[PDB]
RNA sequence: GCCCGGGAGUCCGGGCACCA
RNA sequence: UAAUGAACAAAUAACACUGAUUGUAAAGGUUAUUGAUAACGAAUAAAAGUUACGCUAGGGAAGGGUAAUAUAGCGAA
RNA sequence: AUAAUAAUAAUAUGGUAAUAGAACAUUUAAUGAUAAUAUAUAUUAGUUAUUAAUUAAUAUAUGUAUUAAUUAAAUAGAGAAUGCUGACAUGAGUAACGAAAAAAAGGUAUAAACCUUUUCACCUAAAACAUAAGGUUUAACUAUAAAAGUACGGCCCCUAA
RNA sequence: AGGUAAAUAAUCUAAAGGGAAACAGCCCAGAUUAAGAUAUAAAGUUCCUAAUAAAUAAUAAGUGAAAUAAAUAUUAAAAU
RNA sequence: UCAUCUGAUUAAUUGUGGUUAGUAGUGAAAGACAAAUCUGGUUUGCAGAUAGCUGGUUUUCUAUGAAAUAUAUGUAAGUA
RNA sequence: AAGUAACUUAAGGAUAAGAAAUCAACAGAGAUAUUAUGAGUAUUGGUGAGAGAAAAUAAUAAAGGUCUAAUAAGUAUUAUGUGAAAAAAAUGUAAGAAAAUAGGAUAACAAAUUCUAAGACUAAAUACUAUUAAUAAGUAUAGUAAGUACCGUAAGGGAAAGUAUGAAAAUGAUUAUUUUAUAAGCAAUCAUGAAUAUAUUAUAUUAUAUUAAUGAUGUACCUUUUGUAUAAUGGGUCAGCAAGUAAUUAAUAUUAGUAAAACAAUAAGUUAUAAAUAAAUAGAAUAUAUAUAAAAAAAUAUAUUAAAUAUUU
RNA sequence: AAAUUUAAUAUAACUAUUAAUAGAAGGUUACUAAUAAAUUAAUAAUUAAUUUUAAAACCUAAAGGUAAACCUU
């Protein structure tokens, strides 16, 4: 084997001149000695664990989004590993195929500005939001950014409806967001929402409702 | 005294005892194995004792001659070849290792009597340690291109 | 297989290296003691160095 | 802390929660 | 320079923070406050005795030292 | 700009609990020449800063290494458990040989102990004679313990608990 | 009190070697392996037992000679 | 065992068979007996119960090398 | 601990389960069985000890769908007592519905989705046995004897022991060499005469080996201890056997492979790539700029982070 | 040209895995508890497959008893 790679291992309780003869590194007497005291036991003081207050709460309706950077994609660019002419939108399955967005993807992408100062491409963007600055920087590239809605399985679909076309023949549509706050920011148009930059029905039906 | 079992008494169990089914399976990186086999076949290569068989798929400089394939295949005749040729390249006691692309049935039914010496192995199956043991390597084409192809790099 | 202690859990959490947790002491019999001073008392806090082995191994997959 | 019994007040005896 | 008490579980308010199909809610959280564990770092909401009928694991987690007292002797009277 | 070996100068080299680093023996798996002038194990004497290996002589195998070496692994090393099993000691040729009456002659120029005769003794409301139960048939034995029944038992009939 | 409780330093614990008759803890000194010529430490130098010669006083009790026993009494000696 | 001593027509002794026992019988009651001995048998199993306790833990060579303090502890033979 | 051991009952070559009064989320899927991931996540606990899903995606699998009910009340449901540490479906006791224009499914209600209870059958993957075949860094104390001998009244417990060979030791007798009857103590080490033995270079005034003249030095070993020659623990001697191992995870290190990606590449998924916050629709140009948190009109102030002709971490 | 060795195999070991296939007599002592074919294929004897066929004491909760290997019907 490659050297560094492997060590011996130590030998307890053989012999006095290997190191580790008769009480082979527990030394003496102890309840260590021989039965099994928790690593973490504190003697009877109340434990790190039991002194201090609990705290908070897990979100379990939060959706963490795979964050990602305009530097990344312009860095992209800059080597050739971004093919966008037969494409025009870059949206989030168009990413991971390019690896743009590597690993699995959850519940959707975040586009964010570390190098907007260094970013200079002229591209339609979608993705699940962005940070205002970001939008700012692609506006000034001269590019279109536009943030949609996807469930996890619409996520799902749009990432790859071959699997789904290879299964069922078919791919199956978009959920509208019915979630409110969902539906608000869709509608925000500093947020550059899918709702408002598309006019779609779902706003007008709501308009419709809430004046009858 | 406890129980008769101690393994502290001559007839009793043993202390921190195997058990059944032991696993010793490891790990190793695909990209890694692969790199492995690549320098395998290359060490052999550098030995000398790769030799390559084939024909049906490149054009030849030479034309194959009569009485003799490249399908790396042949008291049924074909045991007798197989002794003739051995002989005639000075490799009777060595281990040799076939790589084959399909069940060449007659060449295993030939060398089954020289069994101890001879690897008779599908492409699929063939292992490094199977290589590296070698004294000799006989390899199809189409089987060395589809290896090369499995371990590529990309 | 090796379960993450939920009680260490609820109390602390990770951040980045180490983990952080809720000043103990504040739940009651806070009159009489000036607000300035119970300042401190609130907001989160940073692990020892001393104990945070034993959070590591109270919560292996934080 | 709340409710009684001996307009407000005092002084006494019952309960009813709190009991981590 | 003393004048004090952790967490947990309850309770009251504020926060707009999540709202398990959606909307409400419930519930949780954040902030502020409440009552005690005086064996006072608090084992449980809740707990006293006896065994010379006892049993298990262990530990020792008259001699030696001293001469207060005792006996004996001295100096002074 | 490394490694191996050798110099020169310097500093350092006790060690329980403990930490760190490096080796050897044993056994198994992968690869593996060789050879009865060889090998393996043993004894004795050498050799190498030596738990090891090697040399020579000797003795016993064995047509001969899982052999050298590198890896992988371990039921991988024992004076310490009032350890466990086996063997053999020590006390030791010591205590004891378990209620006690023996003698001669002859079986048998084989007998304190077996048998026979005689003498003597012991038990005798027993150490006798009949039996029940019990049990490696121990017996006067294989050529072996004999029943229609009446101071013969079972089974059989009849029931008790 | 070879007691007990803490403070400071050392040693022992975990430290072999020389000395302290023998000796955990005292006095010196820290053993990688030898070798044994030269400095030596603490301790010693009649013999046991490695190594010694002097000087000036005092002691006559074996006091004393590696573990100092007190008040006091007697006798002497110096100084005023 | 020997001697001595007590009951010896009775609440006597004894043969043969049967019934009652392991949370559990029987007991003129001693916690006595329930197959050489029980404040509750034995066997099999749970079972490698658990033990802050005792003992034990096997080759070699090199380098470094402590502590017996503070704080907390139903804690003081333990552990942080 | 654990619905585990145990006891009891009943069936079959297998049994159980099984074609949604199921999951889900407004997009969808489409029986069970149990393996990867999801995930040690949600959930939960004297919120201690600890316990812990489902959807979804993958495998394994077989043709997997298909009527045998004139479609189902003392049933659903409610109250109450129990009831797989998290997710119900069950159940004792009494109350007790409705017709697809109807029921069930979520603390509750309103919407909306979805399924149709009180009738049924079901191969395959699976469990266990037995045989055959293959593979053994498995066993000769896990290598066939024997459930025998023997032990116990009984339930019950339970041996030795293949064949060769054998200069292994402990242990006994004997012989040789040597030392030993004026000498006293871990029986050794060092010094040091003498005697004997062997040696095909003892040429010798030799070399080795054996041996209690004689001298000096020398409180067995382990354990446990502040400390042991201790008259503290343990061992009669020898031979054989007798103790840090495995599984599933987590964190660190070293080296290797690949590298802004890595593993796996069926699809998933895991970690990394962005810090912070309880959480939320928030999130990066020398710092004095910026990001997040508390605060706020915006800064400051505190904490942590990112940011310096180039080639990203 | 026969022997020797090496590796594999038995009616003649168990254990673990993987793959296939299938879902099965003990004792006791004696008046001892046995066999007989056919058909088909292979080559009259033949071996195999497929078959029919004789015997087979006593005991092993439930002809009915008992103290298992006995008795009574
Ligand atoms: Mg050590
Ligand atoms: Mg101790
Ligand atoms: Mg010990
Ligand atoms: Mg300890
Ligand atoms: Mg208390
Ligand atoms: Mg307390
Ligand atoms: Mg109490
Ligand atoms: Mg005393
Ligand atoms: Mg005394
Ligand atoms: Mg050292
Ligand atoms: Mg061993
Ligand atoms: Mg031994
Ligand atoms: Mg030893
Ligand atoms: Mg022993
Ligand atoms: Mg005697
Ligand atoms: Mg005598
Ligand atoms: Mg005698
Ligand atoms: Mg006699
Ligand atoms: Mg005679
Ligand atoms: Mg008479
Ligand atoms: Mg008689
Ligand atoms: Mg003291
Ligand atoms: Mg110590
Ligand atoms: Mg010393
Ligand atoms: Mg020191
Ligand atoms: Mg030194
Ligand atoms: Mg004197
Ligand atoms: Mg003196
Ligand atoms: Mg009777
Ligand atoms: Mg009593
Ligand atoms: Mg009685
Ligand atoms: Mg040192
Ligand atoms: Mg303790
Ligand atoms: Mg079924
Ligand atoms: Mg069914
Ligand atoms: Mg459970
Ligand atoms: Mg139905
Ligand atoms: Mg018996
Ligand atoms: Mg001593
Ligand atoms: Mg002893
Ligand atoms: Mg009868």
């Amino acid at each position: 084997p490659s050297d560094g790679s492997t060590k011996s291992f130590k030998r307890l309780g053989r012999g006095p001149s290997s190191g580790l003869g008769k009480t082979s590194g527990r030394g003496q007497k102890g309840q260590k000695a021989r039965g099994k005291v928790k690593s973490w036991f504190e003697g009877g003081q109340t434990p790190i664990y039991k002194l201090f207050p609990k705290i908070g709460f897990t979100n379990v309706g939060a959706k963490p989004l795979k964050e990602l950077n305009l530097k990344r994609i312009q860095w992209f660019h800059d080597k050739n590993r971004l093919h966008l002419q037969p494409g025009e939108v870059l949206d989030m399955n168009k990413m991971r195929k390019l690896g743009l967005v590597t690993g699995p993807i959850k519940y959707g992408v975040k586009i964010l500005a570390s190098g907007k100062f260094h970013y200079n491409l002229p591209i339609a963007l979608e993705a699940s939001r962005a940070s205002a600055k970001a939008i700012a920087a692609i506006e000034k590239a001269g590019g279109k950014f536009t943030a949609r809605y996807y469930t996890p399985l619409g996520l799902r679909a749009h990432l790859n409806p071959q699997w789904f076309l290879e299964k069922r023949g078919r791919v199956p549509l978009q959920a509208r967001p019915t979630k409110r706050r969902d539906i608000d920011f869709y509608s925000k148009e500093e947020k550059r929402g899918y709702l408002v930059m598309e006019k779609d029905k779902l706003l007008q039906d709501i308009k419709e409702a809430q004046n009858k | 005294v406890g129980d008769a079992n101690s393994p502290t008494r001559h007839n009793g169990g043993r202390a921190l005892a195997r058990t059944a089914p032991n696993d010793y399976t490891t790990e190793l990186p695909s990209k890694v194995y692969s790199m492995a086999f690549n320098n395998a076949l290359s060490h052999q290569y550098k030995s000398g004792k790769l030799f390559v068989i084939g024909g049906e798929k490149v054009d030849l400089i030479s034309p194959t001659p009569e009485l003799d394939l490249n399908r790396l295949d042949l008291i049924f005749e074909g045991e007798v070849i197989f002794r003739k040729f051995l002989e005639e390249f000075q490799l009777k006691g060595k281990r040799l290792l076939f790589i084959t692309d399909k069940t060449r049935e007659g060449l295993i039914k030939s060398s089954d009597p020289y069994k101890q010496k001879v690897d008779v192995i599908q492409k699929e199956l063939v292992e490094v340690n199977d290589i590296l043991r070698a004294q000799a390597v006989f390899i199809e084409l189409e089987a060395l291109e589809y290896l090369a192809m499995a371990h590529q790099k990309e | 297989l090796m379960k993450t202690h939920k009680g260490t859990a609820k109390r602390w959490r990770r951040t980045g290296n180490t983990f952080k947790r809720g000043i103990a002491g504040r739940k009651h019999g806070n009159i009489g003691w000036s607000h300035r001073s119970l300042k401190a008392l609130t907001g989160r806090k940073i692990a020892h160095p001393a104990y945070s082995k034993h959070l590591k191994r109270l919560l292996p997959y934080h």
